[PDB]
């Protein structure tokens, strides 16, 4: 027997001892997330060591047939995902060193506390303390101190964990045969040895700056209108040529303009579009929501929930004494068992995320055919994705007046159109530059271009440069600013947010044009276009098990990331934008700073 | 008027494994076929040659009845001319099958909260079944050229695999039990009517 029949027969065996392996983990953690108690705790941890344990072995096995003898390309997929060695290909010392750091990272930044002067007791935490600080307060002082105190006082202590985590990490990759870290991250994007598909690592980051320049004409004026309207509540404290002040943006990092929409509204008599006053008028329940959010994929031509989803999901807090963890998520625990947990409140808010957090589901049924180490997105930023279309549809005007919760008697004007584009644009174009400078700086760390002394130097250029934001206090190199957000301090990749983004639109117009959707992209809704759910289904059915740049083609018809479906979506606030600003400044200087 | 004993067979408390199906020849008696498939308890009632409808009509020198236990999405493989691990490994089908496959959903019976592994099924083998071929040997699976010395290691896999049926599994995932009926046509007493 060939190497190449050796190894199907070690996948075999792998994929029917993982079901069952992972199956155990996925219950475990299912009740412990449902049901808090010490107990759970302990049960989590086990079947969940159990897994690592075995995936561990599974993995060295795996190394003793090499890629090079293997013809046939899905097995030299699961081989490949199955033999990397991550950590694992340092020494112990090295591996244990770096896993100690992960934890003491993470442990900083969920637990790093900030107390105000002149009571060491009256103290925040990040969540929910600075954060409700740094999404609702409007005052200057307040919001600058939680912006520099997270920073100075927790971030601070991540500093030379950083440092030090950053050297261990190239070490991996480097051992993995990777130029850097961030060269490894970037693999998740390639593709080799499918003629007219194939993608490299480096052609990632040419990628994405290209479309980002893309994005600037639009993001420049969509940073001018802000600047112009928080000059007007802010007259002492912003620059009509300069940056916006980091601590101004609506929350710890700016990472999203979300909450800048009441001080930025275009036109503040039009109420938004709120549909929970007519579901609770009508008695809707949890229920009612995700039978919605069924009827909803159903019209598209996916299959209906299945039996267990219903019986074995918790789509509402338990409440009394049994306690949940009430983050939305979407669990694919194999065998055919797929559960929502979401702590259902009966509104808008939650409506729209029953039909994101059903799509994700949708994707895992649609690739449960496929071998175990398959069973994903097409990349990191396929499923995410995936769930955005399916709120972009169901929260339109025309959808929630065919399911009777929007009153035939509303029709759109103009004004209320450009309300909400601005209110998507805050969230979804404010995070593009944030979420690419973040990024290109951890790449250019790892790559080596900028040494130690100047991270902050260069965290703080780049900030100005790219994102037109500066910061209100000087950092020296004391400071890890990075850090104080969760994926940095927490070892995520980020650049999934910009792909992902770019993915979404690029999908929404492929579907609302088989659709058959007229009018302006933002008010399609592809509810009852059985054309548009296959050509979807296409893509999802193939989960991890053709490459990226073909299963994006199933969708849309072209091979790589196109930013021309977001400009598409964005484009009457964007002539709007550009109106408006034709008596202000476009653009930002980068010497201008608070602290003069 | 010896009625057959059908019951001991759909009503036993515990099913043989796929790998090791159990096997119970029926004789003289009277087989009223009509209630089994006028029953309406069984999700799977298809028969190959013979109709179920009403030909109880008919006399037969011997039916077997072979039982055991496979998951919702492996029933489509009890049949003939079908490919996959149970059909391969465990239990197969002639191409001209004269027969009965019944089968249904046995998940209140056969999972179990943490789960039920006692039921297993063949995963390797150097080669396909016969038709009604039973393999129950115990063999360490020689994947690669190196010998397994009777223990498993690298290339070397114990061939039997356990189900883990839990009540929350989908249903393709779930335990379903089968019973498949024989009918046999010898130049022989013909001892089993059953009107
Ligand atoms: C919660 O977990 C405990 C064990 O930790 C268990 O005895 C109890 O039945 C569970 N409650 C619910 C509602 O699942
Ligand atoms: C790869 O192997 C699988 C199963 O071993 C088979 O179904 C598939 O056709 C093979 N692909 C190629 C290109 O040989
Ligand atoms: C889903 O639809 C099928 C028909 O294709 C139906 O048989 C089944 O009962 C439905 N299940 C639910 C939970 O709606
Ligand atoms: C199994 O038991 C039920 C209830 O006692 C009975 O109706 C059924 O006929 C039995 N099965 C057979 C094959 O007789
Ligand atoms: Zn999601």
């Amino acid at each position: 027997s060939t190497i190449e029949e050796q190894a199907k027969t070690f996948l075999d065996k792998f994929n029917h001892e993982a079901e069952d392996l992972f199956y155990q983990s996925s219950l475990a953690s299912w009740n412990y997330n449902t049901n808090i108690t010490e107990e759970n705790v302990q049960n989590m941890n086990n079947a969940g060591d159990k897994w690592s344990a075995f995936l561990k072995e599974q993995s060295t096995l795996a190394q003793m047939y090499p890629l090079q003898e293997i013809q046939n390309l899905t097995v030299k997929l699961q081989l490949q995902a199955l033999q990397q060695n991550g950590s694992s290909v340092l020494s112990e010392d090295k591996s244990k060193r770096l896993n100690t750091i992960l934890n003491t990272m993470s442990t900083i930044y969920s637990t790093g506390k900030v107390c105000n002067p002149d009571n060491p007791q009256e103290c925040l935490l990040l969540e929910p303390g600075l954060n409700e600080i740094m999404a609702n307060s409007l005052d200057y002082n307040e919001r600058l101190w939680a912006w520099e105190s997270w920073r100075s006082e927790v971030g601070k202590q991540l500093r030379p964990l950083y440092e030090e985590y950053v050297v261990l990490k190239n070490e991996m990759a480097r051992a993995n045969h990777y130029e850097d870290y961030g060269d490894y991250w970037r693999g998740d994007y390639e593709v080799n040895g499918v003629d007219g598909y194939d993608y490299s690592r480096g052609q990632l980051i040419e990628d994405v700056e290209h479309t980002f320049e893309e994005i600037k004409p639009l993001y420049e004026h969509l940073h001018a209108y802000v600047r112009a309207k928080l000059m007007n509540a802010y007259p002492s404290y912003i620059s009509p040529i300069g940056c916006l002040p980091a601590h101004l943006l609506g929350d710890m990092w700016g990472r999203f303009w979300t909450n800048l929409y009441s001080l930025t509204v275009p036109f503040g008599q039009k109420p938004n579009i709120d549909v929970t006053d007519a579901m609770v008028d009508q008695a809707w329940d949890a229920q009612r929501i995700f039978k919605e959010a069924e009827k909803f994929f159903v019209s598209v031509g996916l299959p209906n929930m299945t039996q267990g989803f219903w019986e074995n999901s918790m789509l509402t807090d338990p409440g009394n004494v049994q306690k949940a963890v009430c983050h939305p998520t979407a669990w694919d625990l194999g065998k055919g068992d797929f559960r929502i947990l979401m702590c259902t409140k009966v509104t808008m808010d939650d409506f729209l995320t029953a039909h994101h957090e059903m799509g994700h589901i949708q994707y895992d049924m649609a690739y449960a055919a496929q071998p175990f180490l398959l069973r994903n997105g097409a990349n990191e930023g396929f499923h995410e994705a995936v769930g955005e279309i399916m709120s972009l549809s169901a929260a339109t005007p025309k959808h929630l007046k065919s399911i009777g919760l929007l009153s035939p008697d509303f029709q759109e004007d103009n004004e209320t159109e450009i309300n909400f584009l601005l209110k998507q644009a805050l969230t979804i174009v404010g995070t593009l530059p944030f979420t690419y400078m973040l990024e290109k700086w951890r790449w250019m760390v790892f790559k080596g271009e900028i040494p130690k002394d100047q991270w902050m130097k260069k965290w703080w250029e780049m900030k100005r440069e790219i994102v037109g934001v500066v910061e209100p206090v000087p950092h020296d190199e004391t400071y890890c600013d990075p850090a104080s957000l969760f994926h940095v301090s927490n070892d995520y990749s980020f650049i999934r947010y910009y792909t992902r983004t770019l993915y979404q639109f690029q999908f929404q117009e492929a579907l609302c044009q088989a659709a058959k959707h007229e009018g302006p992209l933002h008010k399609c809704d592809i509810s009852n276009s059985t054309e548009a759910g296959q050509k979807l289904f296409n893509m999802l059915r193939l989960g991890k098990s053709e490459p990226w740049t073909l299963a994006l083609e199933n969708v849309v018809g072209a091979k790589n990331m196109n930013v021309r479906p977001l400009l598409n979506y964005f484009e009457p606030l964007f002539t709007w934008l550009k109106d408006q600003n034709k008596n202000s400044f476009v653009g930002w200087s980068t010497d201008w700073s608070p602290y003069a | 008027t010896n009625l057959c004993p059908f019951g001991e067979v759909f009503n036993a408390t515990r099913f043989a494994s796929v790998y090791a199906w159990n096997r119970k020849r029926i004789s003289n008696c009277v087989a009223d076929y009509s209630v089994l498939y006028n029953s309406a308890s069984f999700s799977t009632f298809k028969c190959y040659g013979v109709s179920p409808t009403k030909l109880n009509d008919l006399c037969f020198t011997n039916v077997y009845a072979d039982s055991f236990v496979i998951r919702g999405d492996e029933v489509r493989q009890i049949a003939p001319g079908q490919t996959g691990k149970i059909a391969d490994y465990n239990y197969k089908l002639p191409d001209d099958f004269t027969g009965c496959v019944i089968a249904w959903n046995s998940n209140n019976l056969d999972s179990k909260v943490g789960g039920n592994y006692n039921y297993l099924y063949r995963l390797f083998r150097k080669s396909n079944l016969k038709p009604f071929e039973r393999d129950i040997s115990t063999e360490i699976y020689q994947a690669g050229s190196t010998p397994c010395n009777g223990v498993e290691g690298l290339n070397c896999y114990f061939p039997l695999q356990s189900y883990g049926f839990q009540p929350t599994n989908g249903v393709g995932y779930q335990p379903y039990r089968v019973v498949v009926l024989s009918f046999e046509l010898l130049h022989a007493p013909a001892t089993v009517c059953g009107p």
